């Protein structure tokens, strides 16, 4: 029975907001500015309280004649505002900053702030790795001004989700994230990010959801339903999962007894002499079928193989005749030169070598005639096992091509484990990058003063101390396989640990709540303004947990 | 230094048809890749009329290539007869046919 | 490879299928990895005769190869 | 019912414009079949015309000057 | 300097059928083949140019003329050994 | 009021600030780039 996928369901409760009551203008504020989610909240509590996506719909009424605006989860109720919702992002960057000024006032409001002149309170914001001066600039300047927020502090979510989880702040260890539009790889000294030795690819979520969406496209050009994106992304989120070996699980991938458990298949939602003589040879036939119907279907049964030989014959002639470049062309053109070159039986010989393209269409249409004959005087007295591209599309199972409901099918089977396997391949999505392995192995093995064949003891903690953090580990899988990969390439005997959280996509804001909660460490990453109106937009808050200068 | 010939792997030339396609007025302005194209596409146009020619001439059991041996490759071909429907040939001659009921 | 410690033996196996894909067509042969550890240890009993001893000791050409 | 959008009234009509009399109870299937290929010609051409023009819709302006350039000219509808 | 292929025509022969010989009528009948699939091609990859408001002649329009000429099987050849021969040219490096 | 400024330039005029810096010091060793952190490409096949 096959599944059937849909869009989401749509969210019925509107959005609610906090009372201005319990507003104070001397807390934090934690806002997590991603690419796929927004998450905010205050410092005083220990999980944010609103998270929504990052989207914006500019949405026009026919009749009030009003532009409206709904932002987040407000998006979520109709289908139509659904569909129309845009995030200020395009790509790993921010292009359009009235989006995320309109979005900013939107989660000001319901976080039942009363502001004055600005927001009091400072703020903790996220940040990508190595991020273009442009975009320090311009969150500067949209800060700065139009909102007149005291402080300002930038990190890496990366490492304020290791810090969550280390709240030490002088731990050592390895810091692997997957991300929604890249992957990253950031070693951890004594507590504070080694930038200069960090490595990304570029390859996410999305692009995985793309990936998916393009083999689809291309193994069923046929299909006529349009599906949306966030149905790929259902089937990405439910049936795709991290193969222990990709080098050994696609040799038996499509075996027959493999494709009885790991196959998934998905629906679309939709809505007189010769006439005397003639009988006294069927009278005779008759007569010799009740007196011997065993030796009359043996011979009935050997001229249809003798006609189904013929056939076969006659179809691998005229299959033999296409090819120009075949010895049968060749002899044709022998032939007919022979006649162009240099009697009754000469004359017949030229007449039986002229084209006969609806002659052998016809001898043919005889010819099944004949079998089919010979099939009923059988009766009176191409196996899709072995095809490898009937497994791929239609499965185990036989294919009926007039059910409607068959017509709308999707299978899954090759693309369970070739969608998450990008990340440890990158060559497979088109970027010319190593992967994740290889990465780690030339940071722990040939860095931090580590010959390859002995590790030092920098390496040694950082091996014993490695995160899975990002909202693309809920892959299952992934932590088996990064061991597996770890203890192929290390020496015998290292101890190796790997932690990955319940919820590996809110430990980022839980690094914001614990390095607010922290008075100590706090106030080397806050910006005053007198610091941006002295030292200007270009200035580079050198700290443990955030970026460092382009240069030395 | 060397010609762009050699630099494509082509025997045909391509300076040449670039010069030919300059002041041929087709276009004020023509792209680097236009001459290349069309001297691979000349290039495998005539290497095949060549193997059919050369069949020809050979069935003909003659060291020659003769006009007749061209119509004949031209003519037994089915898609160069397609491209080549149109034009007459000099001094080719015509296929050998008759129709089944003159034979008696 | 594989290398005996008290005798000193090597022997190549072969490639490994990490480099299967260097080129389309290769003369060498790809072997995968070994599941096992690198290092093993074993204890054997070896018996022999006199004669085997006798006839080691009488070769009259010489010492063959292994 | 594929090919059978087009029918006898219709076909009946079309020999009547070519000025026949009596017509043949089968003379169906090669009609069909010259009408096919006389469309896949066309829209072929078409097809060509628009994918080179980055449209993915095919236009009039292209089938008249895939007409034009198969010698069966139209005017009328641009050109 | 009267112009013509004889020479490339001539080598190309010479690499699949070395003990054979060319006339001159038939050496005129490829000079004017060449010369006119040139001429069509030509043009009609200028028709497609000032079909789309575009002043310049590149690789893709004498790809889509190409693919309006010739049939089919030629036309997928034909395009195949010019995308190789675009590659060979353009990754000269 | 600002240009659009989508993602494909702010590359270009960042590596370009960064040459022109790059050839003044010139006439100096980067840190943490946006094109330094980039990863390379592998060595095995």
């Amino acid at each position: 029975k096959a599944v059937v996928i849909d869009d989401p369901p749509l969210r019925q409760t509107p959005e609610p907001f906090d009372e201005q009551s319990a507003y104070n203008p001397q807390s934090p504020i934690a806002i997590d500015f991603g690419s796929s989610k927004l998450r905010a909240g205050f410092v005083n509590h220990a999980t944010p309280t609103h998270i929504f996506p990052n989207a914006l719909t500019k949405f026009r009424d026919r009749k009030l004649n009003k532009n409206f605006t709904f932002v987040g989860n407000d998006t979520l109720l109709d289908q139509a505002v659904r569909s129309q919702s845009r995030s200020p992002f395009d790509g790993p960057f921010v292009t359009n900053w009235n989006l995320t000024e309109e979005i900013l006032d939107y989660t000001f409001h319901h976080l039942g702030v009363v502001p004055d002149n600005g927001i009091p309170n400072p703020i903790l914001l996220t940040e990508r790795l190595a991020t273009v001066q442009s975009q320090r600039t311009n969150w500067y300047q949209i800060l700065f001004e139009t909102y007149n927020v005291p402080g300002v502090t930038f990190g890496i979510d990366s490492l304020f989700s290791f810090y969550n989880y280390n709240p030490s702040g002088n731990k050592t260890g390895l810091v692997i994230s997957c991300g929604h539009e890249d992957t990253n790889v950031i070693p951890v000294v004594d507590g504070a990010g080694i930038l200069t030795d960090a490595k990304r690819i570029n390859w996410g979520g999305h692009q995985a959801v793309d990936y998916l969406n393009d083999l689809m496209a291309l193994k069923y050009p046929y299909f006529p339903t349009k599906m949306s994106y966030l149905q790929y992304e259902t089937m990405y989120k439910d049936y795709c999962y991290v193969s222990r070996n990709y080098d050994e699980d696609i040799e038996k991938i499509l075996t027959l007894e493999n494709l009885d458990t790991n196959d998934v298949v998905v629906e679309a939602p939709f809505t007189e002499r010769v006439a005397k003589e003639e009988e006294e040879k069927k009278l005779k036939e008759q007569q010799w079928r009740e007196t011997d119907l065993n030796g009359w279907i043996k011979d009935k049964r050997l001229k249809l193989n003798k006609l189904i030989k013929r056939r076969k014959e006659k179809l691998k002639l005229r299959d033999e005749m296409k090819d120009r470049k075949s010895q049968v062309s060749q002899n044709r053109m022998k032939n007919l030169a022979s006649l162009a070159e240099d009697n009754d039986e000469d004359w017949l010989i030229y007449t039986d070598i002229t084209q006969n393209p609806e002659a052998f269409e016809e001898a043919l249409e005889y010819e099944y005639k004949d079998i089919v004959e010979l099939e009923r005087l059988l009766l009176e007295h191409y196996d899709w096992r072995n095809s490898i591209l009937h497994l791929f599309l239609r499965g185990p199972r036989p294919h009926d091509s007039e059910n409607i409901h068959e017509q709308h099918q999707m299978h899954l089977n090759v693309e369970r484990i070739r969608v998450p396997e990008v990340i440890f391949q990158p060559t497979m999505g088109g970027q010319d990058q190593a992967g994740i392995c290889e990465l780690s192995e030339t940071i722990l093995l040939k860095k931090f003063g580590s010959q390859p064949g002995k590790l030092s003891q920098t390496s040694i903690d950082m091996v014993n101390n490695v995160l899975i953090t990002g909202g693309n580990a809920k892959v299952p899988g992934l932590k088996e396989r990064i061991v597996k990969e770890f203890t192929g390439f290390l020496p015998t005997g290292t101890n190796i640990t790997v932690n990955m959280s319940s919820d590996p996509s809110l430990d980022a804001w839980k690094g914001m709540a614990a390095l607010a909660r922290n008075e100590e460490q706090y106030r080397k990453t806050v910006i005053s303004k007198k610091e941006y109106e002295e030292y200007g937009p270009e200035y580079i808050k050198e700290h443990k947990l955030g970026n460092t200068k382009y240069f030395e | 230094s060397q010609s762009r010939s050699a630099k494509a792997g082509l025997t045909f030339p391509v300076g040449r048809v670039h010069r030919l396609l300059r002041r041929g007025n087709y276009a004020q302005r023509i792209g680097s890749g236009a001459p290349v194209y069309l001297t691979a596409v000349l290039e495998y146009l005539a290497a095949e009329i060549l193997e059919l020619a050369g069949n020809a001439a050979r069935d003909n059991k003659k060291t020659r290539i003769i006009p007749r041996h061209l119509q004949l490759a031209i003519r037994n071909d089915d898609e160069l007869n397609k491209l080549l429907g149109n034009v007459t040939i000099a001094q080719g001659g015509v296929l050998p046919n008759i129709h089944q009921n003159l034979l008696p | 490879i594989y290398i005996e410690a008290n005798t000193g033996a090597v022997k190549r196996v072969g490639r490994s299928d990490a480099y299967a894909t260097e080129f389309d067509l290769e003369t060498e042969e790809y072997v995968p990895l070994p599941k096992g550890e690198v290092h093993k240890k074993k204890e054997i009993v070896q018996d022999v005769t006199l004669h085997d001893l006798d006839v080691a000791n009488a070769r009259p050409q010489g010492g063959q190869d292994v | 019912d594929n090919i059978q959008g087009i029918t006898k009234p219709a076909i009946r009509r079309l020999a009547r414009r070519g000025g026949v009399k009596r017509i043949s109870g089968l003379i169906y299937e090669e009609t069909r079949g010259v009408l096919k290929v006389f469309l896949e010609n066309v829209i072929r051409d078409a097809v060509t015309y628009t994918e080179h023009a980055k449209r993915k819709t095919v236009t009039a302006m292209d089938v008249v000057y895939a007409l034009k350039r198969q010698g069966r000219t139209l005017y009328g509808f641009g050109g | 300097r009267k112009e013509t292929y004889s020479s490339y025509i001539y080598k190309v022969l010479k690499q699949t059928h070395p003990d054979t010989g060319i006339s001159q009528k038939s050496m005129s009948i490829l000079n004017s083949f060449v010369n006119d699939i040139f001429e069509r091609i030509a043009t009609e990859a200028s028709k497609l140019a000032a079909y789309n408001k575009k002043s310049t002649i590149s690789a893709r329009e004498i790809q889509t003329a190409v693919r309006l000429i010739l049939p089919g099987e030629l036309a997928k050849h034909a395009v195949s050994e010019g995308t190789r021969a675009v590659t060979k040219y353009s990754s000269s490096t | 009021t600002r240009r659009h400024k989508s993602a494909r330039q702010l590359i270009s005029d960042e590596n370009k600030r960064i040459n022109a810096l790059l050839t003044k010091a010139n006439k100096l060793v980067p840190k943490a780039t946006y094109f330094s952190v980039e990863a390379p490409p592998s060595i095995r096949p």
